[PDB]
This record gives C-alpha cells, structure tokens and sequence, in this order.
C-alpha cells in the first residue's frame, strides 16, 4: 500500500 | 444544510492547518528571521534546521515543508463531509491530483510581493533571494508568486479559502477515478455551498465565483508546469533526491 494510502488509513 | 456544510469545512480547515491567512497576516506585520542572502540563509539554517550546495539544502527544506502540508491536507480531506464514504482508492486519487493545487492556493496566504513565510512562521525568505539562486532552482517559485499576487488581490478570507480548497480536492475530473458519478455529486454540493458563501461574504464582487473557477484551472496548469521542473531536477541534479511520498504523488501525475 502506498504512502498516501497509509496517510488516509491512519 | 448548506450553512452546516460550510461551517464544518471551515472548522476542519482551522483545526488541521498550522498556518492560515489571519495568522500569517499577524506575523507579516507589527519577528520572523529574514533570509535575503547567503549569510542569513546559513544563519537561519543553524537556528531553525540545525541538523551540500545552498540550492540543494533549500530544496530539502522545501520538500520537508510539502510533506507536512500533504499530511495536513489529508486530515482536512478526511473531515470534508462525505469524503470518507468514498472508495479508498478514489480518496487516494483525489489527494494525489489535488494536493499541489491546494498547496499553491494556500501558499498565497503566506506570500506578499517581497517574499514568503517559512518554517512554521519563524522565517521569511525573500523573492529576490530566490531569484538569485542558480538555475534551475531560481525558476521554481516565481510563477507561484505571480499566481499569489493576483489571488491575494481577490481578498479572500479563511472561510472562503477553506471552501475553495475543499472544491479543489473533490473534483470528479481526476484520471483513474472508479466512482466518478458519486464524486461529481459531492463536488456539486461543495461548489453550491461555495457559490452561496461568496455571494454572502463578497456582495461587492458579483463575478468572484467564476473568477475562482478560472483560478482552479490556472492552478491545474501551474501544477503541470511545476511537475515538469520536478522531473528536470530529478534527472539532472546530482544531489536532489525526492522524498518518497512526494515521489509517489508526482509518479504518473501528468
Ligand atoms: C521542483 C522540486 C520540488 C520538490 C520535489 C520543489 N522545489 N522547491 C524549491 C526548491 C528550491 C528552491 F530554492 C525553491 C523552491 C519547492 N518549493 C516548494 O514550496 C516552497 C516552500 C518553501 N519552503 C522554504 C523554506 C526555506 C528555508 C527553510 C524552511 C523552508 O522555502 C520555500 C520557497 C514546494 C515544492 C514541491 O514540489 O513540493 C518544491
């Protein structure tokens, strides 16, 4: 999973 | 409830962004450390980023700035009513294509004709110093100052800007969207609340809404051109490595 997706999931 | 939607977006903006236009104006008046030449750049670095060519060191500070802003924008987006009900992959798509349009719109709040606030309001770097750098680094900020000076002449306030940034993010036009129709309906509601808000808050300027639609188009072209400079730097500069989050954002953008 992308870094952006990681930001959205936090 | 259109007034509710506007209030909720404005509160989300005030909560999630460390810098806003009111705060920036208070600082940019009656003291940030002024970076106007190499001596003061080195001084500011020792005080503000205590941990390579001058242009490349600035390049790394600028990346660090943007990475933090992308985080703030992501939290802001998650608080836009309806955004978190979108497909997760569409949320990524909206942020990927929207963040830099939003970044350059919001940069205007910290820019004046002489320079820009940096480092969480503690520094001010001059427009002339930036132009003084070696190519290609001197070519990065000037189009953003040019955009900002016209944008700031609209005299928006934070309540306007919060809705404008929400509209940039919730854009059904982005490449690769899975659920185009649902995002279009979201955007229609946000743009409707923006339209009503500008009529209430700016009764003196009856074309402000179409002016802002044009600024959104201008921001898209600004970002496309900016991405071309990113690619020039990444493939011709020895020492300017991209932060992986910004690399992800620019990858397959335009
Ligand atoms: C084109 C490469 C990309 C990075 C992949 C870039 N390159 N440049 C860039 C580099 C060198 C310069 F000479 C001028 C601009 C940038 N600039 C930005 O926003 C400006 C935010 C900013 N922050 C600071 C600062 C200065 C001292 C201490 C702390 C912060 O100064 C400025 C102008 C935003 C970006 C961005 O695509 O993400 C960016």
């Amino acid at each position: 999973p992308s870094l952006l997706k990681k930001l959205l999931l936090a | 409830d259109l007034k509710s939607l506007a209030k909720r977006i404005y509160e989300a903006y005030l909560k999630n962004f460390n810098m806003n236009k009111v705060k920036a104006r208070v600082i940019l008046s009656g003291p940030p450390f002024v970076i106007h030449d190499m001596e003061t750049l080195c001084m500011a670095e020792k005080t503000l980023v205590a941990k390579k060519e001058a242009e490349v060191r600035i390049f790394h500070c600028c990346q660090c700035t943007s990475v933090e802003t992308v985080t703030e924008l992501t939290e802001f987006a998650k608080a836009i009513p309806g955004f978190a009900n979108l497909d997760l992959n569409d949320q990524v798509t909206l942020l990927k294509y929207g963040v830099y349009e939003a970044i350059f719109a919001m940069l205007s709040s910290v820019m004046n004709k002489d320079g820009m606030l940096v480092a969480y309001g503690n520094g001010f770097i001059t427009r002339e110093f930036l132009k003084s750098l070696r190519k290609p680094f001197c070519d990065i900020m000037e189009p953003k100052f040019d955009f900002a000076m016209k944008f700031n002449a609209l005299e928006l306030d934070d309540s306007d800007i919060s809705l404008f940034v929400a509209a940039i993010i919730c854009c059904g036009d982005r490449p690769g969207l899975l659920n185009v129709g649902h995002i279009e309906k979201m955007q229609e509601g946000i743009v409707h609340v923006l339209r009503l808000h500008l009529q209430s808050n700016h009764p003196d300027d009856i074309f402000l809404f179409p002016k802002l639609l044009q600024k959104m188009a201008d921001l898209r072209q600004l970002v496309t051109e900016h991405a071309q400079l990113v690619q020039i730097i990444k493939k011709t500069e020895s020492d300017a490595a991209l932060h992986p989050l910004l690399q992800e954002i620019y990858r397959d953008m335009y």
